[PDB]
């Protein structure tokens, strides 16, 4: 596919400091568009992206209910997975849940997500199916039970495979000339020496979008995957990323590598090699 | 759009 | 269990000494979320900095971007402060033009 849509939902309990905090964030791709803090001085969906603005009144509050409302039902949330594994009213706990559609380079659905975490632990998802689930340990079969119970796939699933491909597309077309737009990364190789026989080459790429991307390295057209250096890709702050790979060599031997670069903005893949 | 609540508890 | 935040501190423009540019402290990988991260100049802790959404990876990591204009020069010091419940003592990250 080429496009998606993910909510990333976050309730943490703070036993001492109040009711659970809920955070939830939307994006398309690698663009985030809105988002809610229960702690906010009045808590409210606020957007982050420029064409999102121009969604009505209606949008806005429809979606501030929603999280009003999911900030209670996770706090309940919380509260039973506690009981799930006997734990003590003293420790905070976090639930964490991702989920959206994904959509093919034709505007298809592709597949559908909804998979959640507790305590950073894989907890419960809905399989491809958008019908069963998989439950990790004997607590999450308890939510499963109650899940199936009360035909809650249905609901993800009718969610999944109509709101959300039909708000994504929407979206695109909203926000085209930024989401429907790849930035090639600017490249560059540097040198540095660390001693008096090896040196460090170090593989650039900037300000591209969107986040996904391969740098490696080569040598006499052999990769040195268990030899490179390769740092997370980070944010710039102005929607694009950076990242770097880099590799110790041999003084003299630096033409017999070769930095590949693979990124949806650039028509052929990349090959550099430093240039003194 | 997110999903429509209420959503049902863990 | 738990999980230690990786640290990435850097500019969002290749650094030009007497440019305004924006100092970037980006810490991700960690859990659980709370966390104090604080950007500083010479070793003393910048005022204006503001964070990115909480928002988290495929393995439920968290991870946000600290950041606050800045103009770079010779002499001038920067770095991110970091403590998360992982860490027995705060972690401080140089930052470094050429990473």
């Amino acid at each position: 596919g080429s496009h998606s849509m993910r909510y990333f939902y976050t309730a943490m309990s703070r036993p001492g400091r109040g009711e659970p905090r809920f955070i939830a964030v939307g994006y398309v791709d690698d663009t985030q568009f809105v988002r809610f803090d229960s702690d906010a001085a009045s808590p409210r969906t606020e957007p982050r992206a420029p064409w999102i603005e121009q969604e009505g009144p209606e949008y806005w509050d429809r979606n501030t209910q929603i999280f009003k409302t999911n900030t209670q039902t996770y706090r309940e949330s919380l509260r039973n997975l506690r009981g799930y594994y006997n734990q003590s009213e003293a420790g905070s706990h976090i639930i964490q849940r991702m989920y959206g559609c994904d959509l093919g380079p034709d505007g298809r659905l592709l597949r559908g997500h909804d998979q959640s975490a507790y305590d950073g632990k894989d907890y419960i998802a809905l399989n491809e199916d958008l019908s069963s689930w998989t439950a990790a340990d004997t607590a999450a079969q308890i939510t499963q039970r109650k899940w199936e119970a009360a035909r809650v796939a249905e609901q993800r699933r009718a969610y999944l495979e109509g709101l959300c491909v039909e708000w994504l597309r929407r979206y695109l077309e909203n926000g085209k000339e930024t989401l429907q737009r790849a930035d090639p990364p600017k490249t560059h190789v540097t040198h540095h020496p660390v001693s008096d026989h090896e040196a460090t080459l170090r593989c650039w790429a900037l300000g591209f979008y969107p986040a996904e991307i391969t740098l490696t390295w080569q040598r006499d057209g052999e990769d040195q995957t268990q030899d490179t250096e390769l740092v997370e890709t980070r944010p710039a702050g102005d929607r694009t990323f950076q990242k770097w790979a880099a590799v110790v060599v041999p003084s003299g031997e630096e033409q017999r590598y070769t930095c590949h670069v693979q990124h949806e903005g650039l028509p052929k893949p990349l090959t550099l090699r430093w240039e003194p | 759009a997110p999903q429509p609540a209420p959503e049902n508890a863990y | 269990i738990q999980r230690t935040p990786k640290i990435q501190v850097y500019s969002r423009h290749p650094a030009e000494n007497g440019k305004s540019n924006f100092l970037n402290c980006y810490v991700s990988g960690f859990h659980p979320s709370d966390i104090e991260v604080d950007l500083l100049k010479n070793g003393e802790r910048i005022e204006k900095v503001e964070h990115s959404d909480l928002s988290f990876s495929k393995d439920w990591s968290f991870y946000l971007l600290y950041y606050t204009e800045f103009t770079p020069t010779e002499k001038d010091e920067y770095a991110c402060r970091v403590n998360h419940v992982t860490l027995s003592q705060p972690k401080i990250v140089k930052w470094d033009r050429d990473m």
